[PDB]
């Protein structure tokens, strides 16, 4: 029969491992790099464009930063079309907490659901794992401002500051090194950007292959806001540090 | 060899060996026997034990009060079937009032098995079945193979060692098949038969299985003491 | 539906795929479950190649599956969060029916039944999991700690450990550990499951996680002082 | 890799006999059926000291007339004492009386070969189960995860099943009285053991048509055990 | 190698199965051909019965799949009919939902969907047939359109299918050079039927009996296939010329 | 609208003395004013020393009487030839009337 | 019998690769090169008609399709896989957002509607992923012109221009040189005929050139009159005769 | 079932609900209470069909019970009204309805804040300083309408609550056994034993 | 390779193996034989008498399909039943919807599609017989034969099994020697010779012939078994030609 065909997708090696979990972390370490900073009063996401070309439309671009709600947003990094998978799902399970309790959903619950998604994968149905790696970055009024991770295996990790993707161990140690708890998000957004610059495996770092937000309590008393930067404001960001 | 690894696979020379493997299961089981004349049909089984502490393992199953089976192979393969055999016979005395034809029987447990060798997942039926009966066109004797072959025959054993029975029985034949209005010299005929299958053992009061169907006797089994009396 | 048979038989007897997940449980950091006369400890490892780690937020090793009732686990963090979610549920369903909490028996006896499922059905692997659950029987003040694995047994334990270098604190646990006379207070059985984490950690900064459970629903969580003190006055006797 | 339900050249069928390796791994369990009683016990084999091992529960009751001893990969054995349990008493809700003991193990044997590509794979237990019925009074029943039950006098399944049970050999006869099987249980079973017979590491029970199914004290067993010591010094 | 034996790439983006498929096509050793006329389209096919015993009478590769559509198929006879039947079926669905007659060419872009959907899916296998469908659609004309395993299909001025399809292939192209048209000029369908015979003994170096041939012939309203009478009363009148 | 029950008259009666009992049963079957027939029986041996009647409408009547013979069928394949006490049978009644509480048997059964 | 094949047949090799969509691609870099260009006013989609024979109509076979009356679609690979994704294309263009919201979708949403129908080919239970790479121009009054690439994997991504398929490496560099931000409808149709031309290697032609726009509405191509607001198709497909006069100013 | 009250005031909710238990013309209970505790800080009270009442209360209990224990944490009275809302309303159109009425009692910690919700079976919700549910309706809403103001004390609501009684008790038909009394406050909830 | 281990494989040939290897069970099989004649067709197999114990004439492989088509096949006789109770599910339905009995043709397309569908996937066996089937309609008499493939024609003789060869060479003697036309009784007395003069191509074991036929003259257009005087009178015929 078809026995003969099967991969089997959700097994463990000799050594307790998933082969198809470990081959997808491998599959996203080759992605662009995607930071993920967290301030006092707001969260930095910084991320870099996969080798771009310059006839690609950059304005009306969407690859590596998405929003979720209005308190929540994703920096992605592997298969995009594994992911906007993910994250309609995500969108819609926060619209469903809303309509349940009349109220935002709590970031960790919305992380642990999409968690949860991919851990099926790597137990039953002999499906591929998805390819795909998430920084969120949200706020709700219990917990303020949080960053976590989530990764193919479904295993999910809150952080100060992370990076996923291409030149995480670089990334990291960069990272550990300058970061500090009372940190400003106009700090954070320095520190987010020269990481980059110095782990990038591009020549230099200019404004069409980057895609960056912010996310402050810098609205009007109160209350959160998410900022997507254009990309005329990504050029002006990069010449205010001085890195162009 | 690389076309054993399930029935749904022919080999290069047409051969279903996961059929035969089954085939070969029936070859390590217990010896039985079965024979008629033109008023009765007679089930003649030697049982098995594990050792002499163990009970001796029972190889004749009734199906209705005209119909019953012997078999030699994978026991719980026979439970299914003859479970299969008992909602048959009854099936047709709830609607029609009729008991089942021996005959229909065998066409009914063949076209159960075939479809076990046709399809994937499955695996053939491990076990031979001896089916005897009485209906409406007097006595019948029918031998099941896993394989969906059906045969009816005036005698015939399946098992370890049952080619000496079937050739006992094959010189025989003139004499047993007018054996009629007797049930104990039938019976005498085929423990003479089984014995011709004996190696190093013989018939004692715990391992002879003996069943008998006919004009005016019901499908009955005899253990025990009740066998004594043939030893 | 998905249907292959992932867990089977081999020539030997053994079932390659629950042995493998139990490699995957050698793999996880260790965790520990100590009782005493009066109460059950649960300590944890944490790997330090974690820093800039936010502990407010991070999914703490130790989970509460009723007000009565805790889970620790060594293995695949993820796949600990489907057998706690069902434990949780089966604990408020209890309640609904039988108008009375789990007992710690019957909690573990889910959770092993479950596990034991994953590994005779079709299309699914075993969990990557094994489990410390402790408490105590409503209106009881006898201590419980019991251990499950990928397989489906199940046993109760004096004390008992798990994970990465677990034979080490084991080794430790079953000579320090007298049957006659447990761990009399609350301060004795916390510095016995310190000490033999220890064993194996490396700093006692914050690689330790320490959770009490008393009779009546009192469960709380030691802070890093709290257990840091333990780990300086266990050192100091130790130079000696 | 091949079929779940694959036949060997010789006619067996691989996973059912695979599953039988695995049983010969567990430990010990003996069995031994009188006309006073039938009697049953188990080595506990715990992996370490620290385990508490009144825990370990490997002799179980199915109904007050029937009981049950495993051998093998023990956890697999809860859903069939489920499946013996809820038989038992389904029968006695259908037909108001008490089911018999060869039909509650048909019952079990049942779910045996219910598996392919039902379940992903045999059972890998053994079980050995003891009861009492008033058409064949007291039986012991082997049941295996082929499907296949046999009726036995004695019987020992696990990993020291064909010492034990050419021992059983020579000491069973028709006339044991049930202290005579209690002895002779607790004497086999320190024979094959690896570690030395105690009240903590063993444990024994019964079925008598009077008082059903009972498992033994500690205290009820330690007694059984001095006894037998005293005896076999004794000539 | 596994990518051999089902419907997924190869490294070098092939799929061999649907290769495969298109070898079977020829295991009949029979060659067809399809013109159009001005009122009519002509189809024509080798007929080979080499065993004594067969009833001449049931070999046929030629198929009625309506009143209006004809289809011959190359390739094997049991996945020839299997074909056969599902596009009756469909085309007898289609008039009953839309309440008009299915084109050609709808028919042929239909089955040729379901054959692109056993080179997607695993558990079906390709046919190994390639269908050439002919008809006088209502509003497009003479219509002749042609469908492989591959699921590839288009519409033709003239189509040749077998082994030696490229030489009859080649014939067709020059006589469309010469005449300068997309169709033979022509008022009967008889003629029509003439020319296809004429340039198929051209093509193939071969002298047909009325029993080495099958026709058919779609006009407005049906399609139809022709007796062995016919076809000999077709033989007379080209070697009379 | 269609009625699906009917209503097939006759009456019957049971007495117990100390080893023996009696069941007993007039043999008139009818429907409204007519008779269908002066000898159909409503009483029948159903083996194991088991006499029953299910009296009432004689559809349902018969249908209980046919799956309560095939019941003591099944109960001697399953459990050995064992003879069905006369306590077991009546429990066994129990649940073939009750497993149609909500379309129920239209009858009034003595065994 | 049913399908067996309840298993993804494209799976992660220890190298991170996934397999199929690698093999898809090379399947994609062997089919004819198509591309698009966008102009200020407009954009133009464009390809190579390769006859399968001179005795087949080409007429009868539509590499560019309309999918909206505001966009259209073209492709490098296998033809049989665009034509069944066109299908579904603008089956899901109705079900999923005309049915719901009384007009059609925006440009970005039907593209990221085929790209999950392209990714679920990638994943689901037996079935190989799509050989085909999608070039989809289109217009919507809230985003204007735009143009769109949707690769095997499901991914997509907007350009000013872009080339796929044969000659695409040489194509897009020629590309760069000639677009400007500036660019108006004709001009980038112009540019475009010089792109094909270098791929091209027999008939250079309007019977084997297929080209469509996205530009102005036009109304007489709408059917009906007598509603204000409904103004007609942007999409248009250009004819023989088209293609051809604009050659001799080449 | 028949009587269930609520009154927020200041600082806490106050709510009352009959003890009888009556089937055909025989009270079965003079005890009984027609209340459920969702979470430390939320009361849930409820009349309607027999069983469906019980029933409904305590699967409700069952889930935010189950919530507490998944997030370690204590949801908004407006978040468990909003899910108790939906469950019914979802309820309605189902092949056979909970015919049950409810009013949410309870005392947000965020906010510092008590809030009383009045939920029918139908999932109508409203926020209210006072409500009821049934016949009582028609007695209560008037008389508190003169004698509330949204600055009393628990005492002040208390003595509110014995007037509201003392109506019931002369005008209504039936002897619904007097009222069980309960308080939802920034301490939780207690239970008034001498009314 | 490896592409003869799964069926609906093509081979780089564009062959199915498994089907190839199906119809070498065919050819194992004994042989089975159909005759056209005047008004309708008769059929033969032969049974090989394995042993003494054999109950003579109770071991019945021909079957009768409605009440007019009768089917013979060599092989795999299980995978025979299974294709013949299917043909008889075909028969019912058509008879229930159209009120006619099924026209041959259309039964033997019923067969056909049946037997193609298990060529299609890798999780069903092609069937291990040919099949020779036939009988009296509306238009006259049909004969027709169906190999594992699904492959399928309608024939003036058909022969298949161990001694297909033997028999085919006799039948193409009959086809020659009378073009006008062969009658029914004739029919059944050249049956008999053919299926004797193919035992010689499996003549260890001594046989046992079955005739069956359907006849508009002499049946009255149904399927009815040879027995008793005719067949005797046919077995008569056979063994005079032998010697
Ligand atoms: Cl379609």
């Amino acid at each position: 029969g078809s026995r003969r065909y099967d991969s089997r997708t959700t097994i463990f090696s000799p050594e307790g491992r998933l082969y198809q979990v470990e081959y997808a972390l491998e599959s996203i370490s080759h992605a662009g790099t995607a930071i993920g900073i967290m301030a006092s009063d707001g969260i930095v996401l910084a991320a870099e464009r996969k080798v771009t070309s310059t006839l690609l439309e950059q304005d009306t671009s969407t690859e590596k930063l998405y929003k979720l709600n209005d308190k929540i947003a994703v920096a992605v990094a592997g298969l995009t079309a594994d992911a906007e998978i993910l994250i309609n799902t995500a969108r819609i399970h926060a619209q469903n907490y809303l309509k349940t309790y009349n109220e935002d959903i709590p970031v960790e619950i919305l992380v642990r659901r999409l968690s949860d998604i991919k851990q099926g994968y790597t137990q039953h149905g002999g499906l591929r794992p998805f390819g795909v790696s998430f920084i969120y970055a949200g706020y709700d009024d219990r917990y303020g401002y949080q960053l976590y991770t989530s990764n193919p295996s479904g295993n999910y990790t809150g952080w100060k500051a992370i990076s996923v993707g291409a030149n995480t161990s670089a990334a990291q140690t960069l990272l550990q090194m300058d970061y500090k708890d009372d940190m400003k998000v106009d700090d954070a957004i320095e520190l987010a950007l020269k990481t980059l610059s110095k782990t990038t495996d591009s020549s230099a770092l200019t404004y069409d292959r980057l895609e960056f937000a912010t996310i402050r309590k810098g609205a009007n008393d109160g209350e959160v806001y998410q900022k997507i930067f254009k990309p005329q404001e990504i050029k002006d960001i990069l010449v205010k540090t001085g890195i162009t | 060899n690389n076309y054993d690894g399930d029935t749904v696979t022919f080999s290069p020379t047409g051969r279903l060996f996961q059929v035969e493997y089954a085939l070969e299961a029936i070859k390590q089981g217990s010896v039985t026997v079965g024979l008629r004349s033109n008023t009765h049909a007679v089930l003649v089984a030697l049982k098995r034990n594990a050792d002499e502490l163990s009970s001796y393992q029972k190889k004749i199953i009734k199906c209705d009060e005209h119909m019953g089976l012997s078999l030699a192979g994978l026991a719980p393969d026979a439970r299914v079937l003859s479970n299969y055999l008992r909602q048959q016979c009854n099936y047709s005395s709830l609607v029609f009032n009729r008991k089942l034809a021996v005959e229909r029987a065998g066409h009914l447990l063949c076209d159960k098995a075939q479809k076990n060798t046709q399809s994937y997942g499955g695996r053939p039926y491990g076990v031979g079945l001896l089916i005897i009966g009485y209906d409406k066109s007097g006595a019948h004797l029918l031998e099941f193979q896993p394989s969906g072959n059906v045969t009816e025959l005036y005698g015939t054993a399946i098992g370890a060692r049952s080619q000496g029975a079937k050739t006992y029985l094959e010189r025989t034949l003139d004499t047993f098949i007018k054996i009629d209005g007797n049930p104990d010299e039938l019976i005498k005929a085929g423990v003479e038969a089984i014995s011709q299958s004996l190696r190093d053992e013989s018939l004692t009061v715990d391992n002879l299985s003996i069943a008998i169907v006919g004009k005016d006797t019901p499908f009955t089994i005899y253990d025990g003491e009740a066998v004594a009396k043939y030893i | 539906g998905y249907d292959r048979a992932l867990s089977i038989f081999s020539p030997d007897g053994h079932i390659f795929q629950v042995e493998y997940a139990l490699e995957a449980v050698k793999r996880g950091t260790c965790a520990v479950g100590v009782k005493g006369k009066n109460c059950v400890v649960l300590g944890c490892e944490r790997r330090s190649t974690l820093k800039l780690q936010d502990t407010r937020i991070t999914p703490s090793k130790v989970s509460k599956i009723d007000s009565h009732v805790v889970l620790s686990f060594s293995g695949l963090n993820a796949d600990s969060r489907i057998l706690i979610e069902k434990a949780r549920v089966e604990a408020q369903s209890h309640r609904l029916t039988l108008e009375d909490p789990v007992t710690v028996e019957y909690l573990t006896r889910y959770v092993a039944g479950v596990q034991q499922r994953y590994t005779q059905s079709g299309g699914v692997r075993p969990f990557g999991v094994s489990t410390l659950i402790a408490g105590f029987d409503p209106r009881d003040d006898e201590p419980k700690l019991y251990q499950t694995e990928p397989s489906g047994i199940y046993s109760s334990w004096s004390a008992q450990t798990i994970g990465r270098n677990s034979k080490t604190v084991r080794e430790f646990l079953e000579k320090n550990y007298d049957r006659k006379e447990p761990p009399a207070t609350v301060e004795e059985c916390v510095k016995l499951t310190v000490r033999s984490l220890l064993e194996v950690v490396q700093t006692g900064a914050k690689n330790i996680e320490i959770t009490v459970v008393k009779p009546d629903s009192d469960i709380v969580a030691l802070s890093s002082e709290e257990i840091n003190q333990y780990v300086t006055q266990i050192e100091q006797e130790k130079q000696e | 890799d091949r079929g779940v339900s694959t036949f060997s050249p010789e006619g067996r069928l691989f996973q059912v006999e695979y599953s039988l390796e695995a049983i010969k791994l567990g430990s010990t369990a003996i069995g031994i059926a009188t006309k006073e009683g039938v009697v049953l016990g188990v080595e506990k084999r715990a992996t370490s000291p620290l385990l508490e091992s009144d825990s370990i529960e490997k002799i179980v009751e199915i109904d007050r007339h029937i009981g049950c001893a495993m051998s093998g990969l023990t956890a697999d054995a809860r859903s069939m004492i489920e499946h013996a349990r809820t038989a038992a008493v389904t029968h006695n809700l259908y037909y108001d009386e008490d089911i018999n003991v060869e039909s509650l193990t048909q019952s079990v044997c049942d779910l045996a070969l219910r598996f392919g590509e039902l379940m992903s794979r045999p059972f890998g237990v053994a079980l050995l189960i003891a009861g009492h019925d008033a058409d064949d009074g007291y039986q012991l029943f082997h049941a295996e995860p082929s499907g296949t039950f046999y009726r036995y006098n004695a019987k020992a399944i696990g990993s020291g099943s064909e010492g034990a049970q050419a021992e059983l050999l020579n000491e069973w006869h028709s006339s044991l009285t049930l202290k005579e099987a209690e002895l002779l249980v607790l004497k086999i079973l320190k024979q094959v053991m690896e570690e030395k017979l105690d009240e903590n590491n063993a444990q024994l029970s019964c079925i008598t048509k009077q008082d059903g199914f009972k498992i033994y004290d500690n205290e009820k067993t330690a007694e059984l055990i001095k006894e037998l010591k005293e005896k076999e010094a004794a000539e | 190698g596994y990518d051999r034996h089902i419907t997924i790439f190869s490294p070098e983006g092939r799929l061999y199965q649907v290769e495969y498929a298109f070898k079977a096509t020829n295991q009949t050793n029979i060659n067809s051909l399809a013109v159009r006329g001005k009122d009519c389209t002509v189809v024509i096919s080798q007929k080979k019965v080499p065993d004594k015993l067969l009833d001449p009478t049931t070999v046929s590769y030629i198929f009625c799949i309506s009143r209006t559509i004809g289809m011959v198929v190359n390739g094997p006879i049991p996945d020839a009919r299997n074909a056969a039947l599902r596009a009756k079926a469909e085309a007898a669905e289609f008039r009953y939902k839309y309440g008009y007659d299915m084109p050609c060419d709808v028919l042929a872009k239909r089955m040729a969907n379901l054959s692109q959907i056993y080179t997607q899916r695993a558990y079906m296998r390709p046919l190994g047939v390639i269908l050439t469908f002919v008809s006088v659609d209502e509003e497009l004309g003479p219509s002749i359109y042609k469908t492989d395993p591959a699921g590839y299909y288009v519409g033709y001025k003239a189509t040749a299918t077998g082994p030696k399809q490229q030489e009859i292939t080649t014939n067709l192209e020059n006589h469309f050079k010469k005449s300068k048209i997309d169709h033979i000029n022509e008022e009967s369908w008889e003629k029509v039927v003439e020319f296809a015979i004429t340039h198929m003994i051209d093509a193939l170096g071969t002298e047909f009996s009325k029993n080495d041939l099958e026709v058919g012939v779609a006009t407005k309203d049906k399609f139809f296939t022709l007796s062995a009478e016919n076809i000999e009363e077709r033989l007379v009148a080209i070697a009379e010329q | 609208q269609f009625n699906p029950y009917g209503d097939n008259g006759g009456t019957i009666l049971g007495i117990a003395g100390e080893d023996f009992a009696v069941l007993a049963g007039d043999t008139r079957n009818i429907t409204d004013y007519s008779i269908n027939s002066r000898y159909e029986p409503k009483v029948f041996d159903c083996g194991d020393n088991i006499v029953m009647s299910a009296n009432g409408f004689a559809a349902d009547g018969d249908a209980l009487v046919k799956r309560f013979k095939n019941s003591v069928k099944w109960y001697h394949f399953d459990h050995n030839d064992k003879k069905l006490s006369i306590n077991s049978a009546a429990r066994n009644i129990q649940h073939l009337l009750y497993g149609k509480r909500f379309f129920p048997y239209y009858v009034h059964t003595i065994i | 019998m049913t399908d067996r094949y309840s298993f993804s047949l494209t799976t992660f090799s220890p190298s991170g690769k996934l397999g199929q969509i690698d093999y898809a691609l090379t399947a994609v870099k062997q089919g004819v090169t198509s591309l698009g260009i966008k102009a200020t006013n407009g954009v133009v989609i464009a390809t190579e008609k390769k006859s399968s024979s001179p005795l087949a109509m080409s007429e009868t076979l539509s590499k560019v399709s309309l999918l909206t009356p505001d966009i259209g679609a073209v492709y490098s690979g296998m033809g049989p896989d665009y034509r069944v994704l066109v299908d579904k294309s603008r089956k899901v263009a109705h079900t999923s957002y005309k049915r719901i919201y009384g007009e059609y979708p925006p440009t970005k949403l039907l593209v990221s509607e085929v790209a999950k129908i392209m990714q679920e080919a990638t994943q689901s239970g037996g079935v190989r992923p799509f050989g085909v790479s999608l070039l989809i121009a289109g217009h919507d009054e809230f985003n204007g012109f735009s143009l769109y690439q949707v690769d095997p994997s499901g991914s997509y991504f907007p350009w000013k221009a872009t080339a796929i398929g044969k000659g695409s490496v040489a194509a897009k560099t020629f590309l760069e040189k000639r677009w400007n931000d500036e660019l108006e409808l004709e001009d980038a149709i112009h540019i475009a005929l010089l792109t094909l031309k270098e791929s091209v290697e027999g008939e250079f032609n309007g019977d084997t050139i297929e080209l469509a726009i996205i530009g102005d509405e036009n109304p007489d191509l709408l059917g009906y009159t007598g509603i204000p607001t409904d103004k007609g198709p942007r999409f248009r497909k250009l004819t023989s005769q088209e293609i051809n006069d604009r050659l001799e100013a080449l | 079932m028949d009587i269930i009250l609520g009154i927020r005031v200041q600082d806490s909710v106050i709510l009352a609900s009959s003890k009888a238990v009556t089937r055909g013309i025989s009270v079965l209970k003079d005890s009984d209470d027609k209340t459920r505790q969702l979470s430390p800080h939320t009361l849930m009270s409820f009349a309607g069909e027999a069983g469906d009442t019980v029933q409904f209360a305590e699967y409700i209990q069952a889930n935010i019970q189950l919530y507490s224990i998944r997030e370690d944490y204590e949801l908004s009275p407006q978040a468990v009204s909003s899910f108790v809302r939906q469950e019914l309303a979802k309820s309605i159109r189902s092949r056979r309805p909970y015919q049950v009425n409810v009013l949410i009692g309870g005392y947000d910690k965020k906010k510092n804040k008590p809030e009383l919700y009045q939920i029918d079976y139908l999932g109508t919700k409203v926020e209210l300083p006072y409500g009821a549910h049934g016949y009582s309706g028609f007695y209560t809403f008037s008389l508190l309408d003169h004698h509330y103001r949204p600055d009393m004390t628990t005492e002040e609501g208390l003595d509110l609550l014995k007037l509201c009684v003392q109506e019931l008790e002369k005008r209504m038909p039936m002897d619904f056994k007097g009222v069980i009394v309960k308080i939802v406050d920034k301490d939780g909830i207690r239970q008034v034993d001498d009314f | 390779t490896g592409y003869d281990l799964s069926n609906s494989v093509f081979s780089p040939d564009g062959r199915n193996f498994q089907v190839e290897y199906a119809v070498k069970a065919v050819e194992n099989g004994t042989t089975s034989i159909g005759i056209k004649c005047n008004d309708g067709v008769v059929f033969a197999v032969e049974k090989l008498i394995t042993s003494k114990l054999l109950v003579p004439q109770k071991n019945v492989k021909i079957q009768v399909v409605d009440r007019h088509i009768g089917c013979v096949y060599s092989g795999l006789i299980p995978d025979g039943r299974h294709l013949v109770n299917r043909g008889r599910e075909e028969a019912a339905s058509f008879k229930k919807l159209y009120k006619t009995p099924i026209p041959i043709p259309a039964f033997a397309d019923r067969l056909g599609q049946y037997v193609q569908a298990h060529t299609l996937y890798n999780s069903v066996r092609p069937f291990g017989v040919s099949t020779i089937f036939g009988g009296v309609d509306k238009n006259g008499a049909h004969l027709y034969m169906l190999e594992p493939s699904g492959s399928y024609w309608g024939y003036k003789g058909a022969a298949t099994g161990k001694g297909r060869q033997s028999a085919k060479a006799e039948l193409e003697k009959l086809v020659d020697h009378h073009p006008e036309g062969l009658s029914a009784r004739e029919a059944v007395k050249q049956a008999a010779k053919i299926i004797y003069l193919a035992h010689e191509d499996n003549k260890e074991k001594d046989f046992e012939l079955e005739i069956s036929w359907c006849s508009l003259s002499e049946t009255n257009g149904l399927h009815k078994f040879v027995k008793g005087d005719l067949l005797q009178e046919a077995i008569d015929f056979a063994q005079k030609e032998i010697n």
